[PDB]
């Protein structure tokens, strides 16, 4: 993918918004880039609720590294569009703008696709209760005295 | 300026380029006007400066 | 199921019965139950 | 409540507290038989402790 | 995280509202910024209802350590976005403004996400009632007929 | 909290409305502050219906103290936002203004939160009716002939 | 309470309407104030329907004591807001005006809150009908003298 860094994500978001692109002769303002990167980090930390939220493979920049921009975001190839569409939606009010209906729809669709596989993975069935017998058809268990399921 | 006498923070926007005839000098985010505002727009070059059509978006 | 299950009781907003809370505890000292009708911000309490 | 009085006066400001054991001495003990009681019970097993113990 | 004090939270709220930022040629007065810090403190105290509200880790500033701004907010990484979006919503009326639809939606979603884990932990079942026996299956062996040990 | 006096609450309310503070150059006028202090006292005396209403810890001014302004309000940290948002709403009509929708919503939320714990405490269950047997399982009642519950 | 007279209530209502207050550069005629006081008296007498309506501790001014303004109204501390809000609503049409939605809502809330305690006091239960036996449980209560309830 040609979108390998947090700055690539931010530039894509600004282009989606039509703030700093080549279709319109505008350069990304260095004051805008840091604000957008901070918004991206805040939104990513919000999504990834310490592991119990949306898992995307994004890498959070520590305080040690000087540039928060320039580092690979670590996303998968199928998360880039979702991330930068949501980022454009989030940072549009910075400039008193409003992301258009297509951008909002793509943000919704992308976030749902982000969570789909994790939802399938977390759709797990709880074991049998501790008070449920094994039945006499489970001959080995009911011979070795495992008449009931453990549970938990 | 916010009072007509005292000017505030100065930002450097690239205003010209050698052999670039299409540039779009623009500053995206300006502040919030409390009561009054005015602008300075100072330039230091060795080449001709042609400026027209100053516009702002108030919302 | 018989033992550990919440029983059939009404659902109230606190503002609905604020000030008449002793009317709903279970006594028989009253002929009817009273509800707060108006609100100082909305003007009237929503009806549900 | 006064029917439960067991002393005559009450503790009043600087009332001296005399200690009655002024030197070491092994103690003889007397009582009424209905004063000391021993309340005993076998520990209910098959719980957090005594788990797996027969 | 690049946002680490109540001052940074307030500055992020102002940036989202468009009132002030690192790019604007005009900025808000320190008295206004202090008032915004007071608004944030009041909002967080109203949320964290003396321990029975939304638990966030927020650290309340004291009067002895003079500047409330500059104190670390103490929030986790995942709470920053929700907190400063809600702060932008709360302080927008000061500037004859109205927080836009995206800001309102993000504030609502962030508050939900803040309370999610606490709600999951608070959804607990009361122990068995006082007139419930524990059954023959437990009452054999150790002769326990009414205890329902609270061990687990 | 930095909001510790009736004048502080009034200043916060006026700042919310857009009548004072430094977001605009306007300053607080003494005749507009005394009226707001009067309105705040009336509002809290109405909320605290002689103790049968909303309990907040507000301390009512005495006729002896010359300025009601300058006294501590006595509220907890979690009541300040509700109190001064409702104060802003109450005092808006004086300046022919109208509290914005955000302020109205925050005032409603704050008032509800203010009464929540009092409502939980006042949600109490009545004793058993006087015409109700204690049952033969209650061994002590069968011993001292407490066949029926007292009532009231 | 800093509102201790009927004229004080009238002035509070006028300040709420925005017609006149301590800060306005123009005031209202003493005839206008007397008219508003008469309107307040009529409204209070209509509320207190000769002892069968809202009870508020209002003290009606006799004609021998000439100025009605200056008399302690006798209202409790918690009735003042409701009374003067309703008075503002009542006297708004005199000045080709119309009270704002906030004033009307606070008037409604205050009137209901004024009657609440009288409502609780008047929610009483009738005695047992005279055609009702006392039962044989209450034999030794009446010494086996009368077996039917008194009634009335």
């Amino acid at each position: 993918m040609q979108i390998k860094t947090k700055g690539d994500l931010v530039r894509a978001a600004l282009r989606k918004l039509g703030v700093a692109s080549d279709a319109t002769l505008t350069d990304v303002e260095p004051q805008s880039m840091q604000d957008a990167v901070d918004d991206l980090e805040a939104m990513m930390a919000e999504w990834y609720q310490d592991g119990k939220g949306i898992i995307t493979g994004y890498v959070f920049s520590d305080d040690e590294n000087p540039p928060a921009e320039g580092d690979d975001h670590g996303l998968r190839s199928s998360a880039v569009s979702a991330v930068f569409h949501n980022l454009a939606c989030r940072i549009a009010p910075d400039y008193a703008l409003e992301a258009t209906a297509k951008i909002i729809a793509t943000a919704k669709y992308g976030k749902e696709l982000l969570y789909k596989q994790t939802a399938i993975s977390r759709a797990k069935r709880a074991p049998y209760p501790s008070r449920m017998p094994t039945g006499s058809g489970n001959s080995f268990a009911n011979l070795n005295e495992w008449h009931y399921f453990p549970g938990e | 300026t916010t009072d007509g006498i005292n000017y505030g923070r100065e930002q450097m926007i690239e205003q010209n380029e050698p052999f670039v005839y299409d540039k779009r000098v623009l500053w995206k985010r300006v502040g919030r006007i409390r009561r009054l505002i005015g602008f300075k727009l100072r330039v230091i070059t060795k080449s001709p400066v042609t400026l027209s059509g100053c516009q702002i978006r108030l919302e | 199921i018989v033992a550990r299950t919440p029983k059939k009781k009404p659902f109230f907003w606190p503002e609905q019965i604020a000030g008449f809370e002793h009317m709903y505890d279970g006594n028989d000292d009253y002929p009817y139950y009273l509800l707060n009708r108006t609100d100082e911000n909305s003007g009237d309490l929503p009806t549900q | 409540q006064r029917a439960y009085a067991n002393v005559n006066t009450s503790l009043a400001d600087a009332m001296a507290v005399n200690i009655l054991n002024v030197k070491d001495a092994r103690t003889n003990v007397f009582w009424a038989d209905d004063a000391i009681r021993i309340v005993s019970q076998p520990i209910p097993a098959n719980h957090e402790l005594f788990a797996g113990m027969k």
